[PDB]
């Protein structure tokens, strides 16, 4: 994944105003509303029965903040995401065995949630650099698995 | 001058209907020119192309996957004459009559 | 399928779009355009630029289509088959692009409803737009 | 959205398999279990190994549940929408799932079937076991 | 990766493939079973029904093309990105094809050949099979990154 | 004015704007409608993804139309292409001390 140097300033100029304890929850909190297998996962979280039990979770919160770093990471090493995600790739696919349409889902999810918070200030242009960033994520993500 | 590809009509609550000018058309020419349509007049008077919203009784056009529809606001009894006009194309004449409540195909012409 | 709670979101979340509809339509198909860009190949006649008149009409008829859908959510695939006979048969359209164009129509939905979309209309709005697309592809 | 000759074709097809229908089950579970191990994790107390009771026994559900299908090809929501229930709800079986053992299924009626998998009866097969996937992953 | 005796069981199979008839025998059940594929062949002519498809003498020499592209995959199994570094560039900007639908022409080969090989065509040899065709469709994707 | 340069490879030559894949949907149809080729009068075979070193062959792919050598001769060469629904193209070339030249391209 290649972003232009417009495309990686409005990127990081949308980042910076993200709340860091907050979206990664509201990510993961909203993939396991929207999609309901992926809760399979998340077992040893405990209830997760309705929207309320998922959005008010501490574990879902906790959770969501270790991915929204991994993301963070990420845009720090836009050249070079399969390098940086190889520990998490071996994560996800050798011991957990996540199908890697999911990795795409909470991407989807997450350019939702940037949306849902950002409103307006997430412009068609913006959205375009934020689904190279987050399908560029998902494939390195998913690199251990090939 | 006589247009072979346009043939008969279609009626509607308010509304006429022309399957042949078909925006999906296998032929190439018809599929463009539907396309590219910029005016339509019904005997002078300019029809607002209303995109996807009903035609009934209006003086507007939609061009969809049944065709194009044409409100029938403007129609007087006797000959009508309805002009289309498309980008890079000859203007399209159609000939309709207008007789207790029915309408009637008569002809369709364009140059080359 | 869709639940009575969904058709309840749907529907409420739906109004609240009202005489937007062209405008969100539009945007939707302009992040598309943008964000996946071989689904332009589809429109090879059309000025596919920022605020073209063509872009704007189209996204009329699509918002237009779903507002029908809406109405007739207890009959979909009936509402919608001289739709998906179009898309299938004609137009050719390969299924992953209804994904692509759903998740588009969902971000619009987000970035112009901050009071509404909560994760429950989300997970309707989802439901809906994928049924919608499940409809629009059953007739290869 | 099964057409006429689709019916046919599955009838057909399906009607050449009688019997052998746990056996051609139980090898479809094999060909998935071999070619897509994540699959596995679905059946942790199973015995996995080749030629096990286990697979053999959850292989004739399964194919029994397929007959039953093309049984009641016109009215299939009805006929397995208890299966729907279990497969979402208890299981929560994600859908990418549905396609591996859909097509390890297919390829399992290749492979007995020299004579009848024929394109167009290939087609009609997918179009049935992607309208039972539509149908097991309904109730999410 | 493939074993050494998955390597083995995979080139043993594809000795025994007629080059000249499996490439548009996977080219036509693609068409056939997945029809918005013809969006990307009009210039092949006559694709209206099955028997159509499978006759189509473009069809038949396309497949061949395909067919000798999954060969040179199968001699570079440890180059598979080199490999089709053209082709997934082909693939993505001129022919403008969503990478699923590489994913759907590798499973109806693998339907292809279970079809031809039969019994031969064991849950192993199919097991082996399914890296191969995911590691070329990957490879075909690669350059849409 | 649309061919106007070839490259030479072993036993063969290759048409680089003879493309298949042309952002010309012109040149695009032409080379996809190819229904016959000739050189010096030879009727040469379409070799579909084959090599055409040394032979009467010819192959349209996505580096262009690479044709075989067998059929040429010191001096004039004349190469005739034919499509579907085109006028011939007719290209003329030279070769002289193993080296072959481009002189011009009609239809
Ligand atoms: C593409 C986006 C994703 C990113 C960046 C990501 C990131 C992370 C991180 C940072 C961890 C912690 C690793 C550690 O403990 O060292 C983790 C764990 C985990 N991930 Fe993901 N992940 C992604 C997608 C997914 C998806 C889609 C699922 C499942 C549907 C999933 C399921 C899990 C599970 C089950 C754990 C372990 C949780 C625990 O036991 O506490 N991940 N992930
Ligand atoms: C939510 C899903 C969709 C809806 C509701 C929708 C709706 C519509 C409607 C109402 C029309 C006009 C039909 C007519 O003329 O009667 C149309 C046309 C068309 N659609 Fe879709 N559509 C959907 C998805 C797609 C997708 C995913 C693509 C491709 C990326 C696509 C490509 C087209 C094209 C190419 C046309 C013809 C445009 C023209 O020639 O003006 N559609 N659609
Ligand atoms: C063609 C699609 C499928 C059909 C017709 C089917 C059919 C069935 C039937 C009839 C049962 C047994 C019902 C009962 O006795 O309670 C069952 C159980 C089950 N299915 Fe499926 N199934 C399908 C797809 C899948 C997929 C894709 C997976 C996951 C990879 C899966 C995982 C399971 C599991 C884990 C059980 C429970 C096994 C047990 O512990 O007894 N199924 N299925
Ligand atoms: C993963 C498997 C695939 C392989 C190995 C493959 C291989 C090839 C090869 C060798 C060519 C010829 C390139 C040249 O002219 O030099 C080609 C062309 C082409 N491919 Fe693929 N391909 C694959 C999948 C697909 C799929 C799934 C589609 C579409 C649904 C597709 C559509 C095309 C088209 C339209 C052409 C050009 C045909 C023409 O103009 O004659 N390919 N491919």
């Amino acid at each position: 994944v290649h972003l232009t140097p417009e495309e990686k300033s409005a990127v990081t100029a949308l980042w910076g105003k993200v709340n860091v304890d907050e979206v990664g929850g509201e990510a993961l909190g909203r993939l396991l509303v929207v999609y309901p297998w992926t809760q399979r996962f998340f077992e040893s979280f405990g209830d997760l029965s309705t929207p309320d039990a998922v959005m008010g979770n501490p574990k879902v919160k906790a959770h969501g903040k270790k991915v929204l770093g991994a993301f963070s990471d990420g845009l720090a090493h836009l050249d070079n995401l399969k390098g940086t995600f190889a520990t998490l790739s071996e994560l996800h696919c050798d011991k957990l065995h996540v199908d890697p349409e999911n990795f795409r889902l909470l991407g989807n999810v997450l350019v939702c949630v940037l949306a849902h918070h950002f409103g307006k200030e997430f412009t068609p242009p913006v959205q375009a650099a934020y689904q190279k960033v987050v399908a560029g994520v998902a494939n390195a993500l998913a690199h251990k698995y090939h | 001058s006589n247009l072979s590809l346009i043939t008969k009509l279609s009626q509607e609550d308010g509304a006429i209907l022309f399957p042949e000018i078909d925006r999906y058309s296998d032929n190439k020419q018809i599929k463009a020119l539907t396309q590219q349509i910029t005016k339509v007049t019904v005997n002078g008077t300019v029809y607002k192309d209303l995109i996807s919203d009903s035609v009934k009784d209006t003086n507007g056009w939609v061009s969809n996957m049944t065709g194009l529809h044409l409100g029938t606001k403007a129609f007087k009894d006797g000959e009508n004459t309805i002009v289309i006009s498309s980008k890079g194309f000859e203007d399209v004449t159609i000939t309709v009559t207008k007789k207790d409540g029915q309408i009637h195909f008569v002809s369709a012409k364009q140059k080359q | 399928v869709l639940s009575p709670a969904d058709k309840t979101n749907v529907k409420a979340a739906w109004g609240k779009v009202g005489a937007h509809a062209g405008e969100y339509g539009a945007e939707a198909l302009e992040r598309m355009f943008l964000s996946f860009p071989t689904t332009k190949t589809y429109f090879p006649h059309f000025d596919l630029s920022h605020g073209s008149a063509q872009v704007k009409g189209h996204g009329k008829k699509v918002a237009d289509a779903l507002t029908n859908a809406v109405a007739h959510v207890d009959d979909m695939p009936n509402a919608l088959s001289a739709l998906s006979d179009l898309h299938a048969h004609k137009l050719r359209v390969d299924p992953v692009n209804f994904k692509l164009l759903s998740h588009c129509l969902l971000v619009t939905l987000a970035a112009h409803l901050p009071a509404e979309f909560t994760p429950a209309v989300h997970a309707s709005l989802d439901k809906f737009l994928a049924s919608v697309s499940t409809v629009l592809t059953s007739k290869y």
